[PDB]
Parts: C-alpha cells; structure tokens; sequence
C-alpha cells in the first residue's frame, strides 16, 4: 500500500507537471514538461495523455487522480512498458544507446543540475560491457537494481 | 511518461544513496 514516504515520492513527481502549483496538471502543462523530455505531443495526443488519468472528466489531472494512477503502475512489478518509456526519454537520437550527454540533458530538465564526474560516474556504474554508454539491457538493470 | 519521470526521479534517489 501508499505509505507516507511514497506518497511524498510521487508528489515530486506531480509537482514537475503542476508547474504553477494550482493542484491540477493542464494539457498546457503537460505540453511542457512533454518537451523537455524531448517528446513532442500534439494537442490531441496531449488531451489523450490526460484522459487515461483523469478519472471524472473535467480536462486535468488532480493529485487523487495521478496518485491512483501511479500506485497502480507500482504494483505491477513485472511490467516493463514504463522501463521502456524512460529509456526514449533519454535515448533522443534513437540510437539504442544512451551517452552521457544524453543521461544529462534528462537531468538537467529534471532539476538536477551535474557535474561531469557525476555524470561520468552515473554512466560508469550502469555501464556493465564498459563501452561507455548505456543499452537497453543494462538501462532495465540500473532502473531495477535494489 | 508520468511514471516514466518516477522511475527516473527513484533511480537518482538510489544512486544519491550508497
Ligand atoms: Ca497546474
Ligand atoms: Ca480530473
Ligand atoms: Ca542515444
Ligand atoms: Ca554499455
Ligand atoms: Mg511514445
Ligand atoms: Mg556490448
């Protein structure tokens, strides 16, 4: 179940999207943060995007509302789709690999401002075949890795 | 890619941890 901790987690998740801290996350909004993942979603795909989570229809998404949505996603343990969705968040040349500079451009729109040795040790740690960027396979690892 | 960022946001915890 939600325990105080996750709910705080998931928060932070939300207050990305709730830029103006209104309560609610707009098409508007998500448009942004979309962009800055290097996503480019039109206004439909935006609005669709939206109503898989907001359960009553009024046209945005509640804190209620994502925090159903993202303990459901949790719970499902052995589901691979969302690994996958982060890994085109940082794979922007679709290459199959993520660089360092990839790493970091996600991070950076993500609020977390590094260092290159930080970014280095990032890729260092989940670079299991030492070529010095991060496949697909050892992404599934540094996202699942206890 | 709501829980996309999650994942993301979890794994910097983890690798701000140990
Ligand atoms: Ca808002
Ligand atoms: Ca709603
Ligand atoms: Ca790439
Ligand atoms: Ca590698
Ligand atoms: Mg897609
Ligand atoms: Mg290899």
């Amino acid at each position: 179940q939600l325990t105080e901790e996750q709910i705080a987690e998931f928060k932070e998740a939300f207050s990305l999207f709730d830029k103006d801290g209104d309560g609610t996350i707009t098409t508007k909004e998500l448009g942004t943060v979309m962009r800055s993942l290097g996503q480019n979603p039109t206004e439909a795909e935006l609005q669709d995007m939206i109503n898989e989570v907001d359960a009553d229809g009024n046209g945005t998404i509640d804190f209620p509302e994502f925090l159903t949505m993202m303990a459901r996603k949790m719970k499902d343990t052995d589901s691979e789709e969302e690994i996958r969705e982060a890994f085109r968040v940082f794979d922007k040349d679709g290459n199959g690999y993520i660089s360092a500079a990839e790493l970091r451009h996600v991070m950076t729109n993500l609020g977390e401002k590094l260092t290159d040795e930080e970014v280095d040790e990032m890729i260092r740690e989940a670079d299991i075949d030492g070529d010095g960027q991060v496949n697909y396979e050892e992404f599934v690892q540094m996202m699942t890795a206890k | 890619k709501f829980y996309a960022t999650f994942l993301i946001q979890e794994y910097f915890r983890k690798f701000k941890k140990r």
